[PDB]
């Protein structure tokens, strides 16, 4: 299946408590495997899968200061942001960036992209051609100007096409064990009562990876997918991941209903009933 | 292997 | 823009009285940032919590992960309490083993 190689960078100000809290986090697939965060006691560049052993000193040491140098240029887009909305000294506002690139199976891009937000809301994003930028208000003209007579955009596309690829084949070539790996869902369903002669039906997976799954209710071979409540997929603590979906059915008919689960590890998806 | 570079808004 | 956060509190196997675990709270969908997480063992902090998977989804709202590892028994009951800027109180958010 497809990989990806993503940063995910936060900017928040705290006018009167000091300097902006800046964080980096690094995911292969939906595997966090290296961070950074400002408000450590010692700032660095930090391994958060064991695969990430592999790497040397210089790696780290050169991860590092790039974080440095990325908090600085930040704090500077802060105060500008400031200026072209017209905004006071004594409110806390927040910069996201997602920057990430794809490959197949084979390990050939597939795409790549960079997108900016301020206070939740986009700001500007590198097109699909990864050779021009897109502007969400005239704040984000102005910089997408700065960024045109800069040339930027072509900057980018080369760590895009070149860099991020190469070093997230390198990645999940050192961390095959985990990051290839396929861990099976295990289900089960869980009853609970309600006011009115109904029960809530609960189908649980658990202990997955990847976390691409899907989950359905069926009646009589149709999936009910308009009664169904659900959580999206989470993480457990330990690599893997969790989910469930449930549905409100007639007391005395629980038996009619099926779950279903569909997962990589899955040969054959799961069917599951409610058991007394 | 992170972006060394964002440059200013 | 402002987003409550929810809050999820789950194991990451079914509950077993005197088996090694591990506990979650999962806070998502939050908006502005600065937030405060505490994972609590009848009422008291656990010590050294890990907070891991800090990302955002395509509307921006924050994502992150608490978790610990605990060993439940009968008795111990386990919650999760945020303060987020959206909300006027804490919200204790108590795990439940039969859910």
């Amino acid at each position: 299946g497809p990989h990806s190689l993503r940063y995910f960078v936060t900017a928040v100000s705290r006018p009167g408590l000091g300097e902006p809290r800046y964080m980096e986090v690094g995911y292969v697939d939906d595997t966090e495997f290296v961070r950074f965060d400002s408000d450590a006691e010692n700032p660095r560049y930090e391994p958060r899968a064991r695969w990430m052993e592999q790497e040397g000193p210089e790696y780290w040491e050169r991860e590092t200061q790039k974080a440095k140098g990325n908090e600085q240029s930040f704090r500077v887009d802060l105060r500008t942001l400031l200026g072209y909305y017209n905004q006071s000294k004594g409110g806390s506002h927040t910069i996201q960036v997602i920057s990430g690139c794809e490959v197949g199976s084979d390990g050939r891009l597939l795409r790549g992209y960079q997108q900016y937000a301020y206070d939740g809301c986009d700001y500007i994003a590198l097109n699909e051609d990864l050779k021009t930028w897109t502007a969400a208000d005239m704040a984000a003209l102005i910089t997408k100007h700065k960024w045109e007579q800069a040339g930027e955009a072509e900057r980018l596309r080369a760590y895009l096409e070149g860099t991020c690829v190469e070093w997230l084949r390198r990645y999940l070539k050192n961390g095959n064990a985990t990051l290839l790996r396929t861990d099976s869902p295990k289900a089960h369903v869980t009853h609970h009562s309600r006011p009115e002669d109904k029960v809530t039906l609960r189908c649980w997976a658990l202990g997955f990876y990847p976390a691409d799954i899907t989950l359905t209710w069926q009646l009589n071979g149709e999936e009910l997918i308009q009664d169904m409540e659900l959580v999206e997929t989470r993480p457990a603590g330990d690599g893997t991941f969790q989910k469930w979906a449930s549905v409100v059915v007639p007391l005395g008919k629980e038996q009619y209903y099926t779950c279903h689960v569909y997962h990589q590890g899955l040969p054959e998806p799961l069917t599951l009933r409610w058991e007394p | 292997f992170a972006p060394g570079n964002y440059p200013a808004l | 823009i402002q987003k409550t956060p929810q809050i999820q509190v789950y194991s990451r196997h079914p509950p077993e009285n005197g088996k090694p675990n591990i506990l979650n709270c999962y806070v998502t969908q939050f908006h502005p940032p600065h937030i405060e997480i505490q994972m609590l063992k009848n009422g008291k902090k656990i010590p050294k919590v890990e907070m891991s998977d800090m990302s955002f989804s395509k509307d921006w709202s924050f994502y992150i992960l608490a978790h610990t590892e605990f060993t439940p028994t009968e008795t111990d009951t386990y919650a999760c309490r945020v303060k987020h800027d959206s909300m006027a109180e804490p919200k204790t958010v108590y795990w439940d083993r039969d859910m």
